[PDB]
Parts: C-alpha cells; structure tokens; sequence
RNA sequence: ACCUUUGGGUUAAGUCCGCGAAGUAGUGAGAUCCCUAGGAUACGAAAGUUAUCGACAGGUGUUAAAAACACAGGAAGGAAGGGGCAAGAACAGGUCAGUGAUGCCCUUAGAUGGUAUGGGCUGCACGCGCACUACAGUGGUCACAGCAGAAACAAAUAGAAGUAAAUGUGAUCGAGAGGGAAUGAGCACUGUAAUGUGCACAGGAACGAGGAAUUGCUAGUAAUCGUUAUCUCAUUAAGAAG
C-alpha cells in the first residue's frame, strides 16, 4: 500500500521542475492526490582565504553546496509502484525508496 | 536617498500620457493599473511605478 | 593605630547610650566611630538585633542596614 | 469543552507559550512554581506590573500556565510577559463582548506597545578582520 | 501531583539533610575533609557537612526529573550539573566537571537503602525515597 | 555563443604564428554573427617584446555585477605556450535572450521595463 | 550670589564653533523688554526656557 | 601502508611486533598538487585551499553569502 | 506580597504629588511613568528626544554600570539604588525622589566655557547652556563623585550614596558634585 | 594638441530636477541574489514547517521641480537591517617556497635528486608590533539553584577532555585572605620516540591604575561573559572563523 519516495538534488529549478511532473501525474492518476514535503536542506561549507600568499588585507570567503529534498508518501498498489518507476531515471535527481 | 531615477520616471511620464481615463488618486488603484499595463518583473520596481504614477497624477 | 577585636565593658555599656537617637545605622558606623573591626562591628550589630534595641530594615545579598530608637518613616 | 486560548510571546532568542482557560479562581503558574514560590524576583515584577494596569477585576474566574524555552534570564521574562498580556486581549474578544477588549488595549497600549508587540532585534552577525560585529583589529604604523 | 514544585529549594535541601545524617543513610568518602569537589575549585567545602548537602540535592535532581518525566539521570550528566569555571593562571577560565567518586558512592549508599535503582541507560527513584519527600514537604508548608 | 570553442580558435592562431589583432578581430565577428548581444576578449603575456602587457576589447553589452550575471555570461580561458612563455587568452560572451530557452534564459533582465501599446 | 534671569527661545539660526558645537539664539527675557543674541551649546528646541546670569553680555554678530 | 615494528622486551630476548599509526603530513598530499600544506580535510577532500578555489565551482559550491 | 494597592516605587514609595521647582527644567524631567521596577527596555534611544522620556531613577542606575568591570550588570546597579533608598528615606525624612530631584537641579551648571573662534585662532569664550545639557552634566558629576570616592575606603557603596545625595539637595559645599558645580561657573565668569 | 561648453537647486551616487550645439543607446551605481523580522487558504496529525505576499516618502502638514523633515497609523518607515556580487584604467605592488602553469641561467652518482637515524627551526646582552591575566570590596571564598545558540556524551571512590558562563539567594573574609611569575621531589596520558599536555602538594616576583604619544566604536552597537559535532588536530589554542 505504502510508498515513500526521496527526490534529492543539489539543484532547486530541476528538483521543482520533476516534482511538478510528478505530482501532476499523481493527480492524473487522482489516488487523493497531495504535494511532496519540502525537506530541511543539507549546508556543507568550507571558509578560505582569497589569497595564495600572506601578503595584504586578509580576505576570507565562504562557500557552501546545498542539497535540497523533496518527498511524497503515497498509496499504490505493487504494479502501480513496479509500472510507475518507469519514470524515475534520467535524472540529475538522484532518486530513493521505502517500502513496508 | 529614496529618488526613483531616470528609467522608473520615463516609465511613468509614458504611462500617465496614454491612461490617464484609468487612474485616480489612490496608490492602490494605481498599482493594479501598472501590474496590467506593464512588464516590470521586479516587486521593488512596480512599487516605485506605481508611487511615482501617483504624484504626475495630482500634478 | 589598628582597630580592635574586643568590645570592652565601657566601650559596651557607651554604645547602648548612643545607639537610641541615631536614625540609620550600619557595619561601618561601629567601626568607623568607635575602634572596632568590621568581623566584630558585625557580631554586636547582630547582637543588638535579637535584644529589640535596634531592629533590621534591610538585608539584601550581603548589604544590611539597622534603626535606633528616634527613626520614623514616610506615611501616605 | 473548557474555554481556552493559546498565544505566543517572543524576546531575543527566547520564546514562549501560554495557556489561558476559565475557572473559579484566578491561578498562574511559571516553570510549574507559583509566584509566591518562584526563585527570580525580576520575573515576578514584571508580572505584578502588567497584572496592575490591567485592573484585578478583569484577571478574575481565569488560570495561567506558561512554559518557555531559549534565551536567558532576562530575556525569558518579557517573552513571558507578552505571552501573558495576549491572552487577557485574546480571550476577551473571543468569550466577552467586544467593546472590553477595546478598553483593556487601550490601558495596556498607553502603558508599554512592546507588551503587545515583539521587538524584532537580535543580535548581528561578526565580520571578518574584527573580534565582534563592528569593532576592527589594531592597525599599527611605525 | 508534582508535589516537589510548592516548596522553595533553600528550604529544602537543608531540610532533608538533617533527616538524613539522623539516620546515616549514607555515609563519609575516606577523607571528605580534606578532599575538593572538583579539580576547578579553589579550596575544601566550607562546611563539614558537604558530604550530606550532596546526597539532599541528588534526591532533588531526581525528584524533579521524574516529576518532568525526563530519561533516567547518568554520572556524566549530574558530573555536567555541579560543574564550574576553572581558574587558569595568563589564560581564560574553562568550563570543567564535577568529580565522579563523590557522586558514585552517594548513588550506591543510596542503593543499599532501597533508595534509587540502577536502570541500563541510568538511575531511577523508588517509593520508599518518593514517600519520605512526600511526608516531609506535608509538614513544611504548614 | 560557446566560449570555449572560440578561446581554441584563438590558441591555434598563436601557433600558426599570426598577428594577436587580426585574430581577435575575427573571433569578435563570429561571436556577433552567431548572435551574442556582447563579448570581451583579452590577450595578456610577452606579446610584442621583453616587456609583458595586456590588450582587452570589449564589443556590444557585457554585464558585471548581481545575479544577471550568473544566468546570460558565460566564460572561458586558455593558455599558450610558446619559446619565449605563457601567453593567457579569457572569452567572455553575453548570450541572447530566447523565449525556447536554447540559446539562452527565457525571461529577459529583472531591470528591464515595458509599456504596451494601446488598442 | 544666586542671581539669574529667565528667558524664552524665539529663533535659531546658525551652527556655530569648532567643529560646530554651539547654535545662534535669539531669546526674550520673560519679566523685561530686552531681547538678545546669545550662543548656547546642548541641544535646543524652540519655546524653551533658559536661565541666564547676565542680562547684558551680548553676542553682536547675531 | 601500516608499516611493522619489532621490539624486544625487558628481557632483551623476548620479542613483540607493534604497528606504526598513520598519522601527520607524510600521506594527507593534496590530490590535485602533492603539497603538504594549507590542505582541506573536511567532508574526505584532500585538497589545498589554493586548487579547491579553481576547482570549487565545478565540483558545485558557490558563495552565496 | 506585600501589597495590593497602586503602584509604588520598590514597592514601597509613594509615586505621587512630586514637583520639579526649576521652571527651565520641567519638561526634561520624567516623575510621570508608573514602574514598579527601574527597568525597561523601551527602545527610545533611536529617536530625537527619546533619551529625556526615560524615568529618573532608571536614568540613574545607568550611571553606576561603569568602571569598565561593572558593563551591563545592571542588576547589581538596582541592588545598590535600592539600599540607598533605604538610608536616604530613613535620614531625611522625605520621599528619596524628592532628594534626587533636588540633587539635579543644584548639580547643573549654567555657563560654561566653549571655543568661539571661526575665522581665525580659536579663543576661549562663555556660552549658556540648554536645558538638556544642564541636566546630563548633573548626573555625571553625581556619579563620578560616588564611583571615585568609594575605591579604597572601607565604607559600603549604597551609604556613600545616601551621603552624597542629601548634601547635593541641600547645596552644602559638602558634595563633589555641587564643589565642581562652583567650579565650571567661576572659569566661565573668568573667561566672560 | 583638444573641447562639447555659464558650474543654479537635490542624493549615499552625473543619483536626479532645471537649462543648453548637441542628441541616442550601454558599462559602473541602483535593481537582482542570500540571510534576519511578519504572513496559511498548502502539508501533517502532530502542536511545527515552509510560503509568487507585505512598505511605495504611500497619507496629513509644510505654496516651482527634484527632494527632505515632523507627526500618524503599521510586524516593519526613510538604501527595512546585515552580507554577497561588483566599471575602465593602473601599479616595473605581492607570490617561480601552491601547481605535469612557465622562459632563461645553474647543479646532476663524491648530486643542489631520493631515503634513513639524530640535531636545529623553539638559541639570548638587547630595541619594537599585536594579544592574555591583573592591580580588588561595584571584590575573594563555601554551598545551592538556574537559563543559550538547541538536541550525540563506555565506565571512573583524591585527581588526573566534554552539554555554558556571567548570573540569583544565603553564609563567610576585611583593606596586598587581590595576584599567580621563576622553581622542588612527585603521580598519570598521547605517541615509533616527550622535549608536549593533565593532576596534587610546596613556593610565593613585578603590579597600588600607567610619560610623550596612540586605536576602534551611534543600538541589540560598544564593553562584559562564556561556548564551539568549525578550522588546524596522534597529542597540543592565550590564533582565526562562527
Ligand atoms: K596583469
Ligand atoms: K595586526
Ligand atoms: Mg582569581
Ligand atoms: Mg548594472
Ligand atoms: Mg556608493
Ligand atoms: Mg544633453
Ligand atoms: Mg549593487
Ligand atoms: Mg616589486
Ligand atoms: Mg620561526
Ligand atoms: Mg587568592
Ligand atoms: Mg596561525
Ligand atoms: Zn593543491
């Protein structure tokens, strides 16, 4: 019956892009349809100084790669999830189950 | 420090000579006569439009 | 000279003399006046306290203030 | 059901929750202690002064918990403080007639409008080439 | 009820502590007059009596934690709870912990007594040391 | 409109030993005629003697500062060798707005407005 | 002696001193005909009262 | 490599073998220029804090504040 | 507690029928707001006369956090008002505001000495000072008289204040703060 | 050669308003982006989270325009606050000791190339730069509570990394019981190796608020107080970055 999906990408145009495909699937399907849940982003960073010497003002940067995520909890049956994983490749969104 | 600048007042002087049938006193009433009339993406920008409509309007 | 860590008879018996007809009194009167030290202006001020000759108005933290017999507050 | 609010009440990175509800005593509890029994005296002030301009008569038949997490000590007490002011306000519009709630905000808006609205300060962020949020390291010349 | 929560704390723990060194409950580390707390103090407790102010506000912490429901207390965590601010001669103070043998040997006198009960992950209350606070404190608000 | 193409244009005249100018003159038209709205190139190293300078060229509209910059320039650099040192080459092209999203983004600059006509 | 004259603040004027710490003054006194020009030094709003200990002492440049 | 020691015992007859910790500069080189110092070790780069900045965008972090 | 009534300073004093008796200073002088408490946080500093609204004894516990040691143990700052409080009622007789307002409208010099000089040297002049400085002046010099007295004596901090305060009211040559009063007033006249 | 023309008002800004032998498009500024403050009708049955929304000198009063201020309501009021990105031209400014980036000169089996065992980089008459603890009572000591940014913690009988500290109440001490420098015989830990670190006992130096000079800082700022599942890191923070 259950199904829980993790969308995860380290890039938000894409992750909202084939959350949207997906839910207006969902919804053409129409199982009472619902939109993911916007997952508490992941921050790794590093601080640097600019410079490849000790000469001048010392100037200091901060970078940092977010991974963003998104997941639906969802009711299907077990052709539905088999058929339907069909669409869950090609992706840059790197793409996770849960079953029970 | 808040002066609208040279693109928001052309903008404006363009707007009031053309609909002026359409606009009135109220700032909220000019702002929904630019978010028809316009294409200005930015939130900040469509505020200083819609305030400097306002004052060539009373003038 | 150094101040003192006894109270004698007839610095004793001077003190209850002087302690009515004072208002406010605190630790550094009794060792600012008279010779004592402030381990032993302490002692007899808290002496004093228990005898109903001087009554406490204050003790906040370590800070603690007395009145003598001719004190009278403010009345609304 | 009992008739109840909840409201919110915010100081710093402080932050606190009331419960407000009917009952045939007027009762307040902070950190499960009352205020007679309650270990900061800051804290009781500044509920003592907001339970004065309000007048007794409107606190009467109503209980209190309030509950609150971050911040500190004295930071806490204000979040409290407007946690508690909310609920008096909250609950008169919603159990009583709308004109006591006009007259109780009016008392307690000519008292302190910060009883009534969070201050939206927090503290800034340190910059590079200075200990705080401002001040610079030493330059030196000669 | 929470019963613990309607009686000041500096009431209470010297009040248990008298119960307590009237019937031994628990009894002197080898040395306790001459011994610190913590290797962050400075000098010996000033009173000879520590020891059993120690055992009074360990049944406290307990108390307490049961009343909130809390997990079962650890020897680190009450180690963190009576910790201070080290002096460190040219540099800054530091936060260091309380020493664990004081706190170990209260924990198995009390043990002995039927007074607190070793769970995995901590130690845990039991009715007779519930009872004897519960008794107390029916006497001392009145 | 890929600068990295054209950066190799660039290092390939180097070798086949032909003048900086005549080079960078050709690299800016095809930039321009395959539709960019802009480009700057410059050339630094030991170029016409022992004294190393640098010659940029800018044509048409180049953005520096904000996001705009992130989403219509793109970049890239190259080096050559050569018996006498390095000489550094940077490209820089600004691409056109398509409404496909092909070329380049979609929506136009955040800063720009238009007034429509009337009926 | 506890000699003093009241006087009310009618206008000001200019921003004045090193590093333009004072502010030209006009004041009438409160019980006399006489109005002066004065320099004063805090702030000052328009309608205050100042208290001044000689009534004379004059600032000519206005 | 965990390199191997021996050591004998007080005995001067008795022996025992012991293993080397892998610890300091000598195997942390930066996997882009083999220098020993200014290297990121953080989230199982090894890389020097001058060739992370030439790299950092293609790897994908970015200075957003 | 202690009470149900209206409200009271510490609980304890009276709150009402307070006069200024300076006419140039009446409108600086906040003896109005009601707290039960000299504390707030009101957030008036960001405004153009907003430091004049603050309450009086509020004012004054500032002025005790300094020292460099004592920033921001403002606490500590209402432990020893409040003691002081105690003594001065005690001593005088009257509601220790009364003292306090006085203390302020003796300890504020009237003229003052200031650099006139534009359009060449600068040379010393008198000048008048507004009703706003008089008052800012007169908390300073409490304050310093206090803070300077107390350092290596062994007398306690809040009954250093009591004596001060009285004396200040009372315009005795007693206080530092009335003496440098004196002071400032006589370089001003020499340099008239 | 070169100048585009009369220098009057405004803004942080040739930012703009007037007027002109000039007029039209661009770069730089602003806008945009990121964080902090307010906002479900969405999602969940847990009680939070996120949010394409909200402010524009918009309203009143100030009698050219551009603007500015004072009030008022408002979560928020004059670039909302704080970052990030960021013209053209320059400089014989720094780095060949970051680089399988690199020209030219030099060395190259008795090496200026590697490796191994040790020693130094840490030496001490002395002049300077930046930090850390202080000179007490607005203190010291004992105990007891109690609160962060949030959430990670085998065990330990004197003691030998860890989940705040200032702070709140009561005691105490009484004007070098403030202060912890050089040093003694010890007791443990990390390590291939102590020289490094922790702990206990003794010891108790200058310093009683600093000459000529000099450095930042306008509000949740300065100063105070701790803390780093941040970086260095086997073990070492009195350093940076939060
Ligand atoms: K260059
Ligand atoms: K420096
Ligand atoms: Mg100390
Ligand atoms: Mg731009
Ligand atoms: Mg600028
Ligand atoms: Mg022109
Ligand atoms: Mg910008
Ligand atoms: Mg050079
Ligand atoms: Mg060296
Ligand atoms: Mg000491
Ligand atoms: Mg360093
Ligand atoms: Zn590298």
């Amino acid at each position: 019956i259950n199904v829980e999906l993790r969308l995860l990408c380290s890039n938000k145009k894409l992750l909202s892009d084939l959350s949207n495909r997906y839910y207006n699937y969902l919804f053409q399907n129409s199982p009472t349809a619902k939109k993911p849940r916007v997952l508490q982003p992941f921050i790794c960073d590093v601080t640097t100084r600019k410079s490849p010497c000790g000469q001048g003002t010392a100037t200091w940067s901060k970078y940092k790669m977010i991974i963003h995520g998104r997941m639906f909890a969802l009711q299907m049956t077990h052709q539905m999830l088999k058929d339907s994983a069909a669409f869950l490749q090609n992706t840059d969104v790197e793409v996770r189950l849960t079953l029970k | 420090g808040q002066i609208k600048g040279k693109s928001v007042r052309t903008a404006s002087k363009v707007i009031v000579e053309r609909y002026f049938n359409r606009l009135t006193n109220d700032f909220y009433d000019n702002r929904n006569v630019v978010i028809d009339v316009a294409e200005i993406r930015s939130k900040k920008l469509r505020n200083k439009v819609s305030g400097c409509v306002t004052k060539l309007y009373k003038r | 000279v150094k101040r003192h860590e006894r109270v004698e008879d007839d610095i004793f018996n001077k003190i209850v003399k002087d302690v009515k007809n004072m208002r406010i009194l605190t630790r550094t009167t009794l060792s600012e006046r008279y010779n004592l030290s402030l381990n032993i202006s302490i002692k007899l001020l808290r002496f004093l306290e228990e005898n109903q000759i001087i009554k406490l108005i204050s003790s906040h933290r370590g800070s603690k203030i007395y009145a003598g017999s001719k004190y009278e507050p403010l009345k609304v | 059901s009992i008739a109840q609010v909840i409201t919110k009440g915010t100081r710093k990175t402080a932050i606190s929750k009331c419960v407000c509800s009917e009952s045939n005593e007027f009762q307040l509890m902070v950190d499960n202690m009352t205020l007679d029994v309650h270990h900061d005296n800051f804290l009781v002030a500044k509920i003592k002064e907001i339970m004065k301009i309000i007048g007794y008569e409107h606190l009467e038949n109503l209980k209190f918990e309030l509950t609150t997490r971050g911040g500190g000590p004295i930071s806490r007490a204000y979040a409290i403080r407007q946690a508690f002011a909310k609920a008096v306000i909250s609950y008169f519009g919603k159990y009583y007639d709308e004109q006591r709630k006009q007259d109780i905000k009016e008392q307690i808006m000519k008292f302190d409008r910060a009883a009534l609205v969070a201050d939206p300060r927090r503290v800034e962020p340190k910059k590079y080439g200075g200990p705080a949020a401002r001040a610079k390291y030493t330059k030196s010349y000669r | 009820n929470t019963e613990i929560f309607k009686v000041r704390h500096d009431t209470f723990i010297p009040a248990l502590s008298e119960y307590l060194r009237t019937n031994k409950t628990v009894v002197p580390i080898k040395n306790f007059d001459i011994i610190k707390t913590s290797r962050g103090k400075e000098t010996s407790p000033l009173d000879i009596n520590w020891y059993y102010t120690r055992a009074a506000s360990i049944i406290r912490k307990l108390l307490i934690s049961k009343a909130k429901n809390e997990k079962p207390l650890s020897i680190v965590r009450f180690s963190s709870e009576y910790g201070c601010a080290k002096d460190r001669g040219n540099r800054p103070n530091k936060h260091v912990r309380a020493s664990k043998g004081i706190i170990i040997k209260i924990l198995n006198d009390l043990q002995e007594k039927g007074w607190v009960e070793k769970k995995e992950n901590g130690w845990t209350l039991k009715k007779e040391a519930e009872e004897v606070s519960k008794q107390l404190i029916e006497k001392l608000i009145n | 409109l890929c600068p990295a193409i054209q950066a190799e244009f660039i290092r390939s005249k180097f070798e086949e030993n032909i003048p900086y100018r005549r080079s960078v003159v050709s690299a800016i038209k095809n930039i321009k005629s395959a539709g960019g709205q802009g480009c700057v190139i410059e050339v630094s190293g030991k170029l016409k003697g022992q004294r190393a300078r640098s010659v940029k060229t800018i044509d048409g509209k180049i953005i520096h500062a904000g996001q705009p910059k992130e989403e219509f320039m793109r970049y890239a650099t190259t080096s050559v060798l050569l018996k006498q040192g390095i000489i550094g080459i940077k490209v820089g092209i600004m691409l056109p707005q398509d409404d496909e999203g092909i070329k380049g983004p979609v929506y136009d600059m955040v800063d720009k407005i238009k007034v429509l006509p009337i009926k | 002696s506890e000699e003093v004259y009241i006087g009310e603040v009618l206008q000001t004027l200019e921003k004045t001193g090193p590093g333009g710490g004072l502010t030209m003054c006009q004041v009438q006194l409160k019980d006399q005909k006489r109005t002066l020009y004065r320099a004063i030094m805090g702030p000052i709003a328009v309608g205050d009262l100042v208290a001044l200990l000689d009534c004379e002492r004059e600032h000519r440049r206005g | 490599m965990n390199k191997q020691m021996i050591k004998y015992n007080a005995d001067l007859e008795t022996t025992f073998t012991v293993e080397r910790k892998d610890f300091g500069r000598t195997n942390r080189r930066c996997r882009a220029c083999f220098a020993y110092n200014g290297v990121i070790r953080k989230y199982d780069l090894m890389i020097c804090r001058r060739c992370f900045r030439e790299y950092a965008g293609d790897i994908g972090f970015k200075i957003y504040d | 507690t202690e009470t149900s009534g209206d409200i009271k300073l510490f609980g304890r004093y009276p709150y009402t029928d307070l006069e200024v008796k300076d006419i140039t200073l009446e409108k600086y002088i906040n003896v109005a707001s009601k707290v039960i408490l000299p504390h707030t946080s009101s957030r008036l500093n960001t405004k153009k006369f907003g430091r004049t609204k603050i309450p009086v004894v509020e004012r004054f516990v500032n002025a005790m956090m300094r020292k460099g040691r004592n920033n921001g143990k403002k606490t500590l700052a209402m432990r020893i008002v409040k003691d002081a409080f105690f003594i001065i009622e005690g001593v005088t007789g009257q509601n220790p505001i009364q003292i306090l307002v006085d203390a302020i409208c003796n300890s504020g010099p009237r003229e003052d000495s200031a650099r006139i000089g534009k359009g060449g040297v600068m040379k010393r002049s008198s000048v008048d000072v507004s009703p706003l400085r008089r008052i800012n002046i007169a908390i300073f010099l409490l304050a310093k008289g206090v803070r300077n007295s107390t350092f290596k004596d062994i007398k306690m901090l809040p009954e250093i204040i009591a004596e001060e305060l009285i004396n200040a009211a009372k315009n005795t040559q007693s206080s530092f703060a009335v003496k440098k009063k004196e002071e400032i007033e006589r370089i001003a006249k020499s340099n008239r």
